[PDB]
């Protein structure tokens, strides 16, 4: 459809900032695990993989449809610790805070795409 | 075509011898108004990349005014369906 | 290599010896 | 909004003051030395109209 | 001409942000020593102009250029440092830690009226947009 | 010319809000830059002068374009209004009178002056399609 | 036009016997253009339709 | 209600002029001298009424420092 | 002139010096 | 000619 | 990645980090006779640079070694 | 120019 074409990119974005933002929530909740790394993915070059598939064939009703079913990067750490964790509070405090930015962002173009597609029907 | 050139030929003759519209402006409009919302767009793709340079401010403002040149351009169609409207209703 | 860049190794583990081995 | 300067500027010079009176302090040892004496003059800004 | 509102207030933005962000590296490296080339830090500061071409009555605001402040260089006496003068008078920023904080609240508040004066006069060209409807 | 000229004077005062905000706007945007007077209009006079003689520009010129190559530019323009300076309240070290208090009460009037008159032009349209309309 | 700075002297005989664009100028014009073609057709409206009853007349 | 955003102006000018001479005051504290030599005295703003035509009642004005 | 009037003729540069 | 806003052109300058 | 002043306020955060942890270091060690191998503890120091990414304009801070 | 704004993204690419 035309209209996924127009609003993949927005979607993916989004998806990709909640992905993000879960794996860099999981990185504060691990701050304590010893011999934990810190995780964490590239977003634009996920962005790109994302936005760069065959529904199995169904030849009559009972016939079943096809059933449905990203890569972690290792932060470089700052400082050695003495249990092997590598997560550094203010480095991924930053980068959440940012992540939330971003996320409303994207949420609030998304929006304005939408109301102004809304606008060009109503009447 | 062949005999289109030919008649290219013919044209540039009478030019020779004898030495923009309403739908074009409309269609020139919805062109501007579409280059600003897709300009406006990819600046917004672009930030949204992570590439130097741009700024959120821009971003937002370009939005804005996009947002702006499609309710000019809703509000001229409906005005100027309401004219042809109330044309074709004339009775002759 | 900068502190805080992305990675695709882990890092080595994190020893400190009390003695030299 | 401007009264917002005017306190700024109260508090730098009051970090400058504090900065001359520990230097002062720094040489309580030094022999031969005279103290720098400090004073907050105030500049009174023209204009209009109050 | 409402227009020439969206050209005015986003400028002034963009000249608040860039203040904003001067202020702000000046303020993250109060405690630097060194510069990329081993020279100290100075600190630095926007020049805001009126953003008016020749003939124009008024204008927004533009960032002229980035201009080092004029103040001593804060001298620090360590001669234990590798980096040292012939005296041992390490030079460190003329950094005003009030002045930037002052600024950084300035500049925040500036942006948010500006942003203000944005909102509203879209609010505007919208409702001039429904004149007769 | 009839409906020309009975719609010409709301017309010209929201014109001339308009032109009134931009200024606002243009000293709400410089509110901190060191020497800059601020500037606004005396909106009942320059609204008889341009309802007397009709709007006018200092410049306004610009490239003609005979051909549909010739590259389109437009140097300054802006109106012929009188741009006249605000008395300031308090001084100021930086040396500009742009008080914020003031900006803002002129801006939010301003704002409801030009609404309202776009409330009075649109009531006298729909005043005269209720006419017209059969 | 020398024919217009004839009717320019022939007014001046005349009184001697007497004796961008914005959003605000475009919708404004743009409303005024719409009001002017809806008196066009309600007038020509009852013109053609007076007409009409005139010519379906019995005589 | 035009009178009321005068009314309310005036008193934001008045309200906005006696906090910044209490500031320059609160600045002034341990001041011992001015340009001319001259000790800084404190300043104090004065109120007003600006009902000139609006009969008793209306904006406050000050009148000086 | 009145505080929030207006005038045709600008503010004089305003000055603070720390010594007449 | 505007100038450096803030700080700078708030606090008492020197008189040269 | 991060805007501007993210990136410049969390460089700065992560430098004054460092800066504390080496003078923590510092002090735990004051008393120290020996390390691991058989020689003494030497004090550390921090070095901030400015890491001016444009041409001398602004940016954050950078601890190249300590 | 010279000066990127504080709400841009990161110089550094």
């Amino acid at each position: 459809d035309r209209l996924d074409a127009a609003l993949r990119f927005q979607q993916e974005a989004l998806n990709l900032r909640a992905q993000r933002q879960e794996i860099l929530a999981a990185n504060i909740a691990n701050a304590d695990t010893p011999g934990y790394q810190a995780r964490d993915i590239d977003f634009a070059s996920e962005l790109k993989k994302v936005m760069v598939g065959v529904a199995l064939t169904l030849t009559s009703s009972h016939h079943i449809p096809a059933q449905a079913v990203v890569d972690l990067l290792y932060r470089v750490p700052d400082q050695p610790s003495l249990d092997g964790n590598t997560v550094d509070m203010d480095r991924e405090r930053t980068q959440f805070a940012d992540n939330s930015l971003k996320y409303q962002m994207g949420l609030t173009v998304l929006g304005s795409q939408l109301k102004g597609m809304m606008n060009v029907l109503q009447g | 075509a062949i005999q289109g050139i030919e008649g290219v030929i013919s044209q540039l003759q009478a030019t020779a011898m004898a030495a923009v519209s309403f739908a074009g402006q409309l269609h020139a409009a919805l062109d501007r108004i579409s280059d600003r919302q897709a300009a406006a767009r990819v600046q917004a793709e672009k930030f949204t990349l992570g590439e130097p340079g741009i700024a959120l401010n821009d971003v937002m403002a370009d939005m804005q005014k996009a947002s702006v040149s499609m309710q000019m351009g809703i509000q001229v169609r409906n005005k100027l369906v309401a004219a042809y409207q109330e044309v074709m209703s004339m009775q002759v | 290599g900068v502190p805080g860049a992305l990675s695709n190794q882990p890092a080595p583990p994190n020893e400190a010896p009390i003695a030299t081995p | 909004d401007h009264a917002i300067y005017t306190a700024m500027g109260a508090a730098s010079q009051t970090l400058n003051q504090q900065a001359v009176t520990a230097s002062n302090l720094a040489n309580a040892s030094t022999p031969g030395f005279r103290a720098q004496l400090n004073a907050l003059r105030a500049v009174p800004v023209d204009g209009l109209s109050l | 001409a409402l227009l020439n509102i969206f050209d005015i207030a986003g400028s002034a933005l963009a000249a608040q942000s860039k203040r904003l962000n001067v202020a702000a590296s000046n303020l993250a490296n109060a405690d630097s020593v060194t510069g990329p080339d081993g020279q100290p830090y100075r600190a630095k500061q926007v020049v805001f102009q009126v953003d008016a071409a020749p003939g124009q009555a008024t204008g927004g605001v533009k960032v002229a250029s980035v201009i080092e402040s004029q103040a001593p260089e804060k001298l620090v006496y360590e001669p234990g440092n590798p980096l040292a003068d012939a005296n041992g008078y390490v030079k460190m920023p003329n950094v005003d830690v009030v002045g930037e904080m002052v600024n950084t609240m300035s500049a925040s508040r500036s942006y948010q009226a500006n942003i203000e004066v944005l909102n509203t006069v879209k609010s505007m060209m919208l409702k001039t947009l429904t004149l007769g409807q």
